[PDB]
């Protein structure tokens, strides 16, 4: 769909026909700027040469040459502005190129909405375009939950996930895609007591080894 | 406008800056740019929400009291105490005097409208976490929330459970006493007055530069024109138009480089929003000292204020290792 | 009693009507009582005709207001925004809309868990370079 | 191989209530 869009959208390319049309404008300006007669009886040098003497005509051409002056300094003195803020986008796209294309970034929105996974660059002229790769959950469900459990007297904590039950039986699960399980002894960890967490549930917890051991062991 | 401040209405003293081509045109533009930047510089910041949240009317977060940060329906604007308190701290005849041909344009987002956007983040960050930055909001417990910033820091999630209590009562102690800091001391909120300071002193001296003589007759048009008649009035005059265009020239090359300089901060308050707020921070020393943990924005007169949260390691104790 | 003055105008390909911004001044002053040949600008045929709104940015003439709420077409200023739809086509100036209203729902014991997720794919431009001049 | 070692003993919970119920 990136063709697609690129091909129906007429505006997607803004940013980049922006630098080249300003870069055009400039050197008309520049030199329509020639045809101002800059307080002085006309804006041709041979005219002048040819209807003055050399003692007033090493006056009336002093002003066209202090004009001309100032409209050539304006120019490189915009100019000068102009490469510092493209300079500063080309150091922003060479940052972002060995981020989020070698490797995989951690930072918030920066190489894409949602959670980056890969980048590839396009070549454009004056400048570069990227394709940002992202992962974006769907349609959700609300649960039940409880910050821990307590077995035999002492609290539960998730080792990695969160407790979740449907209203029947509780489970655990990762943080980002329900996949429901048992709670054992090796995916949570004990740590203190029974009476301290705010909002603990009782429930018990399975163990492996147990059953199939009295099972043998007997 | 150049042609009241280079001409003083008169008629053939617009004659004669009629023969200086386009030295208007270029003037006229810039200035329309900066505008423009300035209107978008501020839509880059706060508008990151496709939609505007509102807390939902019960307000109990397992102990930590927000109601500093949250709106105020009381008072007239949806303003929380904090933001008025940085409203009433930056101050903004002679702003009736420039009928010179300068003046100030309104920004187009209004004040009750950034509000709107601060609560809508507010709410956003404290009801559904992180997990609203990708895509919609996401329903969870704020202690449990809390329980997984701790969890990204290496610190394991029983200790905010074995001590919800005192860490609640330690961020609402902590969170009483930014109103008395900025109370008590005015010079806090100093980095945005100067950016209003620059601008009314720079058209200031614009103004008090038309009284300026240039190596003429006198610095008023009407004057000369009584006492002088046209034939070297006319390149006396010259002067002061040639004067008025290279004075006037300066204030533009100056705005276009403070333009530039806001953009730089503006868009490093962007990313600020981005990172710190939206989510949690691995970088060292970036969203505050010590272990970023949460933040909160709030609008401020040309500017923003970030509120971070963080976690610092209190007394210690040597052992012995292997 | 000096001003000036803005044209709102939609594209040229597409209609030809404009609306005219009288920044800075009321709308009770001169923008309502033009007379003929007593002001600067030659053209005075729109004149007062009613579709006078007063906006804190000035007072422009020749748009209805309506008490809707769409996205920012042409900007104005102060938080008004113009643009070129129907009420037989006029031009408006409405109140610039920030989105759509949605209450969050919040428990103290709920949790909501995706099931599937979507894979998406987004661009983005950034220029390099300039090109180079000699003089 | 390690430089700075030192001798403890390490407890494991399968040997005591494994074994007692063993028996």
């Amino acid at each position: 769909k990136i063709q697609d869009s690129l091909s129906s959208t007429p505006s997607a390319l803004g940013k980049l026909q922006d630098v080249v049309n300003h870069n055009a404008q400039a050197l008309n300006t520049l030199v329509k700027q020639l045809s101002s007669k800059f307080g002085a009886i006309s804006s041709v040098l041979n005219d002048i040469l040819s209807r003055l003497d050399p003692p007033e005509a090493e006056v009336q051409i002093d002003r066209l040459i202090t004009g001309r002056l100032q409209s050539l300094q304006t120019y490189v003195t915009q100019q000068l502005i102009r490469a510092a803020e493209i300079r500063a986008s080309a150091n922003l796209a060479a940052t972002k190129m060995s981020e989020c294309v070698l490797g995989q970034s951690k930072r918030v929105d920066f190489c894409g909405k949602g959670y980056h996974l890969m980048s590839f660059p396009q070549s454009a002229p004056h400048g570069v375009v990227f394709l940002h790769v992202t992962y974006v959950p769907a349609q959700e469900k609300n649960f039940t939950t409880a910050p821990a459990i307590c077995h035999d007297g002492k609290a539960h904590f998730p080792r990695e996930g969160v407790f979740v039950s449907n209203g029947t039986h509780w489970f655990v699960t990762q943080r980002n895609f329900y996949e429901p399980q048992i709670i054992t002894t090796d995916n949570t960890f004990v740590s203190g007591n029974c009476d301290v967490v705010i909002g603990i549930v009782n429930n018990t917890v399975y163990d492996p080894l147990q059953p199939e051991l009295d099972s043998f062991k007997e | 406008d150049c042609t009241m401040y280079i001409c003083g209405d008169s008629t053939e003293c617009s004659n004669l800056l009629l023969q200086y081509g386009s030295f208007c045109t270029q003037l006229k533009r810039a200035l329309t740019g900066i505008a423009v930047e300035q209107d978008k510089n501020t839509q880059e910041v706060f508008a990151q929400v496709k939609q505007i949240y509102k807390t939902p009317p019960i307000k109990y977060f397992g102990g930590f009291n927000f109601s500093q940060i949250l709106p105020d329906p009381s008072k007239p604007s949806k303003r929380s105490p904090i933001e008025d308190l940085l409203f009433n701290k930056v101050t903004l005849l002679i702003c009736a005097q420039k009928f010179n041909g300068l003046t100030v344009l309104p920004p187009l987002l209004t004040d009750e409208m950034i509000a709107q956007y601060t609560s809508a983040l507010l709410a956003g960050t404290i009801t559904s976490g992180w997990t609203f930055g990708a895509g919609p909001a996401l329903q969870i417990p704020f202690p449990m929330q809390m329980a997984y910033r701790f969890n990204g820091i290496g610190v394991t999630q029983n200790v905010l459970y074995e001590n919800q209590k005192l860490i609640a009562n330690q961020f609402n102690s902590a969170i009483g006493k930014i109103q008395d800091s900025l109370s008590s001391t005015p010079s806090a909120l100093g980095k945005l007055q100067d950016v209003v300071n620059h601008n009314a002193q720079a058209l200031n001296t614009l103004v008090k530069q038309l009284s300026s003589k240039f190596g003429a007759i006198s610095s008023v048009l009407n004057d000369i024109l009584s006492r002088l008649d046209p034939p070297e009035a006319e390149v006396q005059i010259d002067r002061l138009i040639t004067g008025r265009l290279q004075s006037l020239q300066t204030y533009v090359t100056q705005q276009l480089i403070r333009a530039a300089e806001i953009r730089a901060s503006a868009n490093l308050a962007a990313t600020k929003m981005s990172e710190c707020v939206l989510g949690q921070s691995k970088r060292v020393d970036f969203c505050g000292k010590g272990y970023h943990l949460m933040s909160f924005p709030q609008s401020a007169p040309h500017g923003v204020v970030f509120l971070h949260v963080t976690y610092v390691p209190a007394q210690e104790k040597n052992f012995t290792t292997a | 009693s000096f001003g000036g003055v803005s044209v709102i105008t939609p594209g040229t390909n597409t209609s030809n009507q404009v609306a005219v911004l009288y920044q800075g001044v009321n709308c009770t002053e001169v923008p309502v009582a033009i007379h003929a040949d007593q002001l600067t600008p030659t053209w005075r045929v729109y004149s007062t005709g009613s579709n006078v709104f007063q906006t804190r940015a000035g007072c422009l003439i020749g748009a209805e207001y309506v008490n809707n709420s769409y996205e920012c077409d042409i900007p104005i200023g102060a938080g008004i925004c113009a643009s070129y739809q129907t009420q037989s086509q006029s031009i408006i100036a409405y109140t610039m809309s920030l989105g759509a209203e949605n209450s969050v729902a919040y428990s103290n014991n709920s949790i909501a868990i995706p099931t599937n997720f979507t894979i998406s794919v987004t661009t983005e431009i950034l220029p390099v370079s300039m090109t180079k001049t000699s003089v």
